[PDB]
């Protein structure tokens, strides 16, 4: 069956260059072409460019001066080049196959890849700040009270947000991360009962891998 | 004289290949149906009734020589080469010759397209280094409109030049609607060459060549081919006939004047 | 080359009749253009399903058509299922360059309107001694998933330091998002009322602080 796959490197400092492939299966580059799509972080798939069958490719006019795609035939192997890189190029890259009928003579891009993350930063692995987030402003309205915890400042993805260790779970809401100057700051929140804090201590627990750190923070009123 | 046949052709002592439903220009050009028939080899090969093509719509000018040159070759034998084609689009296919799960062409030819924006002049060259004859088959394409060629072929007419050292074949194609056959009112022509040893095969072209994907082997003609409907049987004969085997103990047959084998003469 | 613009979003239920649009600022949609409609489900898993205008590709429903209506090209899903939820994108061909749509944001309502639960957080005194002072405002819980959000400091308007995550799906299948006020201690103290406002379906509803 047809087959698209992206291998790259998910992580380049600007000013570098991108280098992603995509190894494709199941049809000949000399039968086929193939495209390239990106899709930013909430935005809409931008089209890269394009290499034919034939060799000969076309590139989106904007990008063009930067962009670079090539392919070795005899390895299935399309090459997607990117130099001069700048934070914007995070993106979702896609590979996805041309197709055109002989019998109506349409274009179509008909096998996408599963695509390939790559995110332009040049920050250094740093762990999160965690500041906890209480009330404050005693409404006193009903009786779900609840707590917060920001993870601020981090690089990369993911930390990873508990409460008391597990205790809690009930409503555990914990947000994706943005992107704030550099890093990625992040939040959660849990309720509880009125009848439970500051009665009951609620503890915040960030564990970030990357960057070996486990940051405990009791969240006081 | 010999006036009576069995009614069947037996399956010894000559290799009679039987066809069934392709014939052999189905076969050697390579009708999905007749991959059964790659690389077969014979000393009769029998065309049976049945026998429809299911591909891309095609004729053949010189077709009954091009049927007997391929038929006394006896040899189905065809060798892929390493044409390079740098600037068009290759493997191109269609509904009306669908294999596996879609568009399908004949196994043995190349139908080059354009490469996006164009198609570029090709020009290929393949020496025939070898101490055996080389047999290639082409084909040009003619588009039933001046949209369908642009598409493919972009050029506003194409022309395929097949020349050797001695020969030269300039067609052009012919834009126009022929009958509608499985969906199609195109059509494609099959042409042919033979290479000597010492020989260069030279294609160039700019539009609608349906491209060789290598040459066939050939042999010396001692193997025929013969159009009947006669069964085939498990027995030993030497005379066989359209009407089937007749045996060549007297000197003359009157049954047909198509026979294979030592036969008696006909009268 | 050109701009394919095409809904932002549009929310149906199950078995209405939707239709997206593609429409082309450089004229009417031909079909020299070759309308191209990729669905995009969730985690980014692009899949074809028509494609030269009106072509339905083999996986594809039924269900799903391809037409020229008017002078932008459409695709129509006739009797929408919960399972048609999805990101439609349009991509239009213009001489050997593709140019996509915006895509559209396919809601198919099939669970009662759920309306967030706001919460507006205070900078806390730590992150305030690094001179610091970041406004969290988490809305949850809601449905269907889309809401804005808009900041507000003495009553007047907030146009900067603030960032929104875009909704994210929830276990029990309503929505939960999150915003951002960023201000530098100095400008936290320079003002005493601070509120977010959650809009969706029609009404704000808002929280505040001093
Ligand atoms: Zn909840
Ligand atoms: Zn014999
Ligand atoms: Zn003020």
């Amino acid at each position: 069956q047809v087959q698209l796959k992206e291998s790259g490197p998910g992580l380049v400092a600007p000013s570098q260059s991108l280098s992603i492939t995509c190894t494709v299966s199941g049809f000949l580059l000399i039968s086929n072409g193939v495209h390239w799509v990106r899709q930013p972080p909430g935005k809409g798939l931008e089209w890269l460019g394009v290499i034919w069958a034939g060799g000969n490719t076309n590139y989106n006019s904007a990008l063009m001066s930067r962009v670079s795609i090539s392919k070795d035939n005899s390895k299935s192997q399309v090459f997607l080049k990117m130099k001069s890189l700048q934070t914007d190029d995070t993106a979702m890259y896609y590979c996805a196959r041309d197709f055109y009928d002989y019998d109506v003579f349409y274009y179509a891009m008909d096998y996408w890849g599963q695509g390939t993350s790559v995110t332009v930063s040049s920050a250094k692995t740093t762990p999160p700040s965690v500041y906890p987030l209480a009330p404050g402003s005693a409404a006193q309205t009903n009786s779900m009270v609840t707590l917060g915890c920001l993870v601020k400042g981090y690089f990369p993805e993911p930390v990873t947000v508990t409460w008391n260790s597990g205790s809690l779970s009930s409503g555990v809401h914990t947000f994706p991360a943005v992107l704030q100057s550099d890093l990625y700051t992040l939040s959660s929140s849990v309720t509880v009962p009125s009848s439970t804090w500051p009665s009951e201590t609620v503890t915040c627990n960030v564990a970030h891998p990357a960057s070996s750190t486990k940051v405990d923070k009791k969240i006081v009123p | 004289v010999q006036s009576s046949s069995t009614g069947k052709i037996c399956n010894n002592p000559h290799r009679i290949l039987d066809g069934i439903d392709c014939t052999l220009i189905d076969a050697l050009l390579g009708d999905p149906h007749c991959d059964v028939f790659q690389d077969e080899t014979w000393d009769l090969f029998v065309e049976r009734s049945k026998a429809f093509s299911n591909c891309y719509p095609y004729d053949v000018p010189d077709y009954a020589s091009l049927r007997s040159l391929v038929a006394s070759s006896g040899t189905l034998e065809f060798i892929t080469e390493g044409f390079t084609w740098t600037g068009v689009t290759q493997n191109g296919g269609s509904n009306a010759c669908k294999r596996g799960p879609g568009s399908g062409f004949f196994s043995r030819l190349n139908w080059l397209t354009k490469s996006g924006s164009t198609y570029p002049v090709l020009d290929v060259t393949m020496p025939n280094n070898d101490n055996f004859d080389k047999l290639y088959i082409w084909g040009i394409h003619h588009p039933s409109t001046n949209q369908e060629q642009t598409s493919l072929y972009v050029q506003a007419s194409g022309r395929v030049t097949v020349s050797t050292r001695r020969s030269q074949q300039t067609i052009i194609p012919n834009i126009g609607s022929r009958p509608w056959v499985r969906g199609l009112s195109s059509r494609i022509s099959i042409y042919w060459t033979i290479v000597k040893p010492g020989d260069v095969l030279v294609i160039n072209s700019n539009g609608n060549l349906i491209a060789p994907r290598g040459y066939f082997k050939m042999r010396t003609g001692k193997s025929s081919i013969m159009r009947s409907d006669a069964p085939i049987d498990t027995c030993i004969s030497e005379c066989i006939t359209p009407d089937g085997s007749i045996p060549n103990d007297k000197p003359f047959q009157n049954v047909n004047k198509i026979t294979y084998g030592a036969c008696p003469k006909y009268v | 080359q050109a701009v394919v613009t095409q809904e932002s979003a549009l929310t149906t239920s199950p078995g209405e009749t939707v239709t997206l649009t593609c429409r082309s600022s450089t004229g009417a949609v031909t079909t020299s253009n070759y309308a191209n409609w990729v669905q995009e489900k969730p985690d980014h898993l692009f899949t074809g399903l028509i494609g030269g205008t009106n072509n339905r590709a083999p996986g594809v429903p039924a269900r799903f058509s391809g037409s020229l209506i008017g002078d932008k090209a459409a695709l129509t899903i006739t009797g929408a299922q919960t399972e048609d939820e999805a990101i439609y994108f349009c991509a239009l061909w213009y001489s050997n360059h593709w140019v996509f749509g915006g895509g559209t944001k396919l809601t198919v309502l099939g669970q009662p309107k759920s309306s967030p639960s706001v919460t507006l957080f205070p900078p806390s005194s730590e992150e305030l001694e690094t001179n610091k002072a970041t406004l969290v405002c988490t809305i949850t819980d809601f449905y269907p998933g889309v809401v804005t959000v808009d900041w507000k400091v003495d009553g007047t308007p907030v146009t900067q330091g603030m960032e929104t995550t875009q909704p994210s799906k929830q276990s029990n299948n309503k929505y939960m998002a999150s915003s951002y006020l960023t201000l530098t201690a100095r400008a936290w103290e320079r003002h005493s009322s601070y509120s977010c406002q959650v809009t969706h379906e029609g009404h704000t509803v808002e929280k505040s602080l001093s």
